[PDB]
C-alpha cells in the first residue's frame, strides 16, 4: 500500500503541477483577451496588428 | 491399433499470407466504443502462414507448438476432427487429445501411446492411440464444428491454462476481418511443445476429401483493438507491422 | 478546523467530502451445479477390502464437504494438517478418496506416525499428510449371522509399505529358511486373512467403513473448489458486491448493454468496471459508483452571523431550505427570485448572500 | 480502503496542498472570465429598429428566435467546439457570457467608444 | 532496480517541469518580441519606453 500510495500521490502531484502551468498560460491568454476587449472593442487602437 | 500409410505423394508444404486473420478477444471484458491496446500473444498481420492440402495428398506432419498456434481450416464435409498436443507424444509424458467424432466432442488428458500416423475413419474405425494408462482429466463439450466453411482456432498454453478460441465463417484464405470468440478455457497444467492434427479418411484403399488447413505461430506483440457499440471487435491494428499502423 | 482559525471570513470554503456508505453486502457466484461424486464414495453399497483399498480421484467438480461434517452417524472425523472449518475456503488440485473397511480397534491406526498390521501391511499414511479421515460404524450393512468373509487384511509382509502404496499380491509369505514353493506348509503362510464380521461383536470389533480424503495442490490450475454461497441480489442501493471474486462497492441498476456470451464484466472509457453480468441469472447490471461530493460551507463573517449553508457538489438533492442547483445540492439557503450582485459565488449563475442566507 | 487512508495520514498535508492549488486554479478561471467579459456594469440593449446606416449586424446581434439568445456566429462557435474527480461548473453560464457580449455589442454600436470611458 | 527507476523518473519529471516553466517564460518573451516587431518595426508607436 505504501508503494501504491507513493505512486498515486506522485501522479496526482504531477497532474496538479501541469494544471498550474496550464492555468498560468490560460491566465496570460485571458489577460491578453481582456486587453483586446478594452482596447479593440471599447475603443479604437493605434497599435499595429 | 496403428496403420502405416505408404501411398503419399512427396511435396513441400506451401506458404501464403495471413492477411488480417488470427485476431481473438484478449479477455472476457466487455468494451463499448473504445480502442484498447493489448500486449498479448498475437499473430502478425500479413505473416507467412504454412499451407497444407488434403486432396493423393495426405498432410499430417507434427509441428512445434511454440508460444501459440493459429489454425485455419478451409473445410467442407468435416474431414478435420481434432488435434493432439504434448511434448514427446508417448506414454513417457502426458498428452492432450481433442477429438470430435460423429456424436460428441471429447477432450482427454492421458498418457497415450500414440500411433506414428493417427487418424479417424458411417464412421466406425478409430486409430489414434494404442493405449491410455494414466488419465488425469476428461471434459465433454458441445459440437464445435466449392469450399463452404472457414474454421479459425487459436490455441494458447499460458500459466497452465489452455485457451481455445474459435470462429466459424460461411465461405486461399479470404481477405477480411473476423474476431475469434473465446470458446474453451481448459485447466490442464501440462507442458506442450509439439502438436499434430487428426484427419478422417474416406473408404470405398482410402481416398482423401478436399480440404485445406493453415498453421501460424503467435508472437508477443501489441494490438490496437476497435470495439463497436455492441462490444464486437470489428478492426485491429498491428503496432509493429508498418509505420502507419505504429502511428495509429 | 479546516482553516485553522476561530474566525471565518465571508465566503465559500470547501471543507470535506460526502460519501454514501454501503448499506448491505452482496456476495454472488454461479449456480451450484455439476456436484462431485461423494455419494458414490460414501453411500456405496459395497466397499473394497483394506489390502485392495479403493482409490477414487476427484477432479473438475464442486466438492461440498459440509454434507460430511453435518451427518451424525459419521462419528470419527480426525483431520490432520488442515482445519475442518477452512476446508470450504481452501482449494486443492486433486482429491483422493481412499475407501476401505477395518475393525473398531484399528481405526486409530489410520493416522500419521502410527503402527500396526494396517499401517505396516495394508494402508500406510505419510507423516506430512494433508487431509482428513472419516470413519463410521457399519454393523447393519457389513455383518451377517453366518459371518461376512468378503473382507480381507494383509497380516504378513517381508517389509513395511510405503505411504499410499497398494499391495494386492497373493505370494506365499517366507517366514522360514526353506523355500515355500507356493505351498502353505510349515513356516509358510498365506499373507491375507479374513475379517469375519458378525452383528454381535463389541464396539472394538464391529466393522468400520473408513474413507480418507487426501488433498493435493499442484502446478495445474486448481479445479476442486467448495460450494460458493450466494447472497440474495439487492439493486438500486449503494452496496458492496463480490461478483466471481471481483470486489467493489456500487449501486446496481438494470443495464441496456448487449454482452456477448463469453463476456462477464464490462469496462468503461477509463477501463474501470462499469457493467457486470450476474453469474446466476444471465442479466446485465450497470454499476454506478456510490455518490461522491465535495462538501463546501457557505458562511458570512463570524462577526456578522454564525449561520451556514452546505453545498454538496455534483450531488442530487434526493440522495443526501433545500435547493437543487447545477453545482450541487444547497441546504440552508432559500432561493429568492430577485436578482442581486454576486456576494458569495456558488456556481452556474447562482450566488449566495446574507440579508438568513439567500441564494439567487 | 480505511487502512489505506490510515497509512495516507502519515504523509501529512499533501492532500491539502493539492486541494488548495486546485481551488486557486478554479477561482482563477472565474476571475479570468469576469475580467474578459464583465467590463461593463450597464447591460445595453439595441434599438428595436435595427437600421444603422446600411450596416447589417444580424450575424453578430442576438437571435430572438433561438432559446440561447445567441448570435448566428456565436451559435456556430458553440456548435463547432465539442473516482474522486469532479468538474465544477463555471460561475458565469453561457447565457450570461452571451448577455455580456450582447451588452458590449449594443454599447459599441449605439454609443461608439463613449460607453467604455464613461456614460454611453 | 525499482529504487533506480523511481529516482531517475523523478529526475526526468523534474527536468520536464523546469522545461515547461522555462517554455512559458520564453513564450512570454517571444510574445513581447512579436508585439515589438508589430508595433515598433511595422509602425510608429506612441507608447512611452
Ligand atoms: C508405422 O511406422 C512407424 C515409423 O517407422 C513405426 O514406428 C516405429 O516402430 C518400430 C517398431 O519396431 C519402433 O522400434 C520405433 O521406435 C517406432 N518409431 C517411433 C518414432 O515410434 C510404427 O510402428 C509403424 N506402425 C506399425 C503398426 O508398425
Ligand atoms: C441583414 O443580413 C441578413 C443576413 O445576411 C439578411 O437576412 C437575409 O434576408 C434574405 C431576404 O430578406 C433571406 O433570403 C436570407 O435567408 C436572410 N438570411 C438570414 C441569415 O436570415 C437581412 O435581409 C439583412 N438586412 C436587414 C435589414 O436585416
Ligand atoms: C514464406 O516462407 C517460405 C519458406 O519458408 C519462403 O520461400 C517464402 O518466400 C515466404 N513468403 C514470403 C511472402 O516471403
Ligand atoms: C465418440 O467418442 C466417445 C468417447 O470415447 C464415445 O463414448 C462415443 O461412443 C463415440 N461415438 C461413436 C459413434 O462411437
Ligand atoms: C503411470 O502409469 C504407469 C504404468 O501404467 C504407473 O506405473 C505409474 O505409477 C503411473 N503414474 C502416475 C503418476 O499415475
Ligand atoms: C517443456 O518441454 C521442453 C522440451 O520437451 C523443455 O525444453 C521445456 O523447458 C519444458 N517446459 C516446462 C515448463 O517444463
Ligand atoms: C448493434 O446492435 C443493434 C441492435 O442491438 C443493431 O441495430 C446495430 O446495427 C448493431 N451495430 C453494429 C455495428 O452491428
Ligand atoms: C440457477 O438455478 C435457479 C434455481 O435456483 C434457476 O431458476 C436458474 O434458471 C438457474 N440458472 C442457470 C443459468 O442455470
Ligand atoms: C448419503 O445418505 C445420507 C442419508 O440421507 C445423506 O444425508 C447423504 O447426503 C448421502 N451422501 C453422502 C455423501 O453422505
Amino acid at each position: 500500500i505504501d508503494r501504491l500510495i507513493t505512486g498515486r500521490l506522485q501522479s496526482l502531484q504531477t497532474y496538479v503541477t501541469q494544471q498550474l502551468i496550464r492555468a498560468a498560460e490560460i491566465r496570460a491568454s485571458a489577460n491578453l483577451a481582456a486587453t483586446k476587449m478594452s482596447e479593440c472593442v471599447l475603443g479604437q487602437s493605434k497599435r499595429v496588428d | 491399433q496403428c496403420v502405416n500409410l505408404t501411398t503419399r505423394t512427396q511435396l513441400p508444404p506451401a506458404y501464403t499470407n495471413s492477411f488480417t486473420r488470427g485476431v481473438y478477444y484478449p479477455d472476457k471484458v466487455f468494451r463499448s466504443s473504445v480502442l484498447h491496446s493489448t500486449q498479448d500473444l498475437f499473430l502478425p498481420f500479413f505473416s507467412n502462414v504454412t499451407w497444407f492440402h488434403v486432396i493423393k495428398r495426405f498432410d499430417n506432419p507434427v509441428l512445434p507448438f511454440n508460444d501459440g498456434v493459429y489454425f485455419a481450416s478451409i473445410e467442407k464435409s468435416n474431414i478435420i476432427r481434432g488435434w493432439i498436443f504434448g511434448t514427446t507424444l508417448d506414454s513417457k509424458t502426458q498428452s492432450l487429445l481433442i477429438v470430435n467424432n460423429a456424436t460428441n466432442v471429447v477432450i482427454k488428458v492421458c498418457e497415450f501411446q500414440f500411433c506414428n500416423d493417427p487418424f479417424l475413419d458411417m464412421e466406425s474405425e478409430f486409430r489414434v492411440y494404442s493405449s491410455a494408462n494414466n488419465c488425469t482429466f476428461e471434459y465433454v463439450s458441445q459440437p464445435f464444428l466449392n469450399f463452404k466453411n472457414l474454421r479459425e482456432f487459436v490455441f494458447k498454453n499460458i500459466d497452465g491454462y489452455f485457451k481455445i478460441y474459435s470462429k466459424h465463417t460461411p465461405i486461399d484464405l479470404p481477405q477480411g476481418f473476423s474476431a475469434l470468440e473465446p470458446l474453451v478455457d481448459l485447466p490442464i497444467g501440462i507442458n506442450i511443445t509439439r502438436f499434430q492434427t487428426l484427419l478422417a479418411l474416406h473408404r470405398s484403399g482410402w481416398t482423401a476429401g478436399a480440404a485445406a488447413y493453415y498453421v501460424g505461430y503467435l508472437q508477443p506483440r501489441t494490438f490496437l483493438l476497435k470495439y463497436n457499440e455492441n462490444g464486437t471487435i470489428t478492426d485491429a491494428v498491428d503496432c509493429a507491422l508498418d509505420p502507419l499502423s505504429e502511428t495509429k | 478546523c479546516t482553516l485553522k482559525s476561530f474566525t471565518v471570513e465571508k465566503g465559500i470554503y470547501q471543507t470535506s467530502n460526502f460519501r454514501v456508505q454501503p448499506t448491505e453486502s452482496i456476495v454472488r457466484f454461479p449456480n451450484i451445479t455439476n456436484l462431485c461424486p461423494f455419494d458414490e464414495v460414501f453411500n456405496a453399497t459395497r466397499f473394497a477390502s483394506v489390502y485392495a483399498w479403493n482409490r477414487k480421484r476427484i477432479s473438475n467438480c464442486v466438492a461440498d464437504y459440509s454434507v460430511l461434517y453435518n451427518l451424525a452417524p459419521f462419528f470419527t472425523f480426525k483431520c490432520y494438517g488442515v482445519s475442518p472449518t477452512k476446508l470450504n475456503d481452501l482449494c486443492f488440485t486433486n482429491v483422493y478418496a481412499d475407501s476401505f473397511v477395518i475393525r473398531g480397534d484399528e481405526v486409530r491406526q489410520i493416522a500419521p506416525g502410527q503402527t500396526g498390521n494396517i499401517a505396516d501391511y495394508n494402508y500406510k499414511l505419510p507423516d506430512d499428510f494433508t487431509g482428513c479421515v472419516i470413519a463410521w460404524n457399519s454393523n447393519k450393512l457389513d455383518s451377517k449371522v453366518s459371518g461376512n468373509y468378503n473382507y480381507l487384511y494383509r497380516l504378513f509382509r517381508k517389509s513395511n509399505l510405503k505411504p499410499f502404496e497398494r499391495d494386492i499380491s497373493t505370494e506365499i509369505y517366507q517366514a522360514g529358511n526353506k523355500p515355500c514353493n507356493g505351498v502353505a506348509g510349515f513356516n509358510c503362510y498365506f499373507p491375507l486373512r479374513s475379517y469375519s464380521f458378525r452383528p454381535t461383536y463389541g464396539v472394538g470389533h464391529q466393522p468400520y467403513r473408513v474413507v480418507v480424503l487426501s488433498f493435493e495442490l499442484l502446478h495445474a490450475p486448481a479445479t476442486v473448489c467448495g460450494p460458493k454461497k450466494s447472497t440474495n441480489l439487492v439493486k438500486n442501493k449503494c452496496v458492496n458486491f463480490n461478483f466471481n471474486g471481483l470486489k467493489g462497492t456500487g449501486v446496481l441498476t438494470e443495464s441496456n448493454k448487449k454482452f456477448l456470451p463469453f463476456q462477464q464484466f464490462g469496462r468503461d472509457i477509463a477501463d474501470t468496471t462499469d457493467a457486470v453480468r450476474d453469474p446466476q441469472t444471465l442479466e446485465i447490471l450497470d454499476i454506478t459508483p456510490c455518490s461522491f461530493g465535495g462538501v463546501s460551507v457557505i458562511t458570512p463573517g463570524t462577526n456578522t452571523s454564525n449561520q451556514v449553508a452546505v453545498l454538496y457538489q455534483g450531488v442530487n438533492c434526493t440522495e443526501v431550505n433545500v435547493f437543487q442547483t447545477r453545482a450541487g445540492c444547497l441546504i440552508g439557503a432559500e432561493y429568492v427570485n430577485n436578482s442581486y450582485e454576486c456576494d458569495i459565488p456558488i456556481g452556474a449563475g447562482i450566488c449566495a448572500s446574507y440579508q438568513s442566507i439567500i441564494a439567487y | 480502503s480505511t487502512e489505506c487512508s490510515n497509512l495516507l495520514l502519515q504523509y501529512g498535508s499533501f492532500c491539502t496542498q493539492l486541494k488548495r492549488a486546485l481551488t486557486g486554479i478554479a477561482v482563477e478561471q472565474d476571475k479570468n472570465t469576469q475580467e474578459v467579459f464583465a467590463q461593463v456594469k450597464q447591460i445595453y440593449k439595441t434599438p428595436p429598429i435595427k437600421y444603422f446606416g446600411g450596416f447589417n449586424f444580424s450575424q453578430i446581434l442576438p437571435d430572438p428566435s433561438k432559446p440561447s439568445k445567441r448570435s448566428p456566429i456565436e451559435d456556430l462557435l458553440f456548435n463547432k467546439v465539442t473516482k474522486g474527480l469532479t468538474v465544477l461548473p463555471p460561475l458565469l453560464t453561457d447565457e450570461m457570457i452571451a448577455q455580456y457580449t450582447s451588452a458590449l455589442l449594443a454599447g459599441t454600436i449605439t454609443s461608439g467608444w463613449t460607453f467604455g470611458a464613461g456614460p454611453a
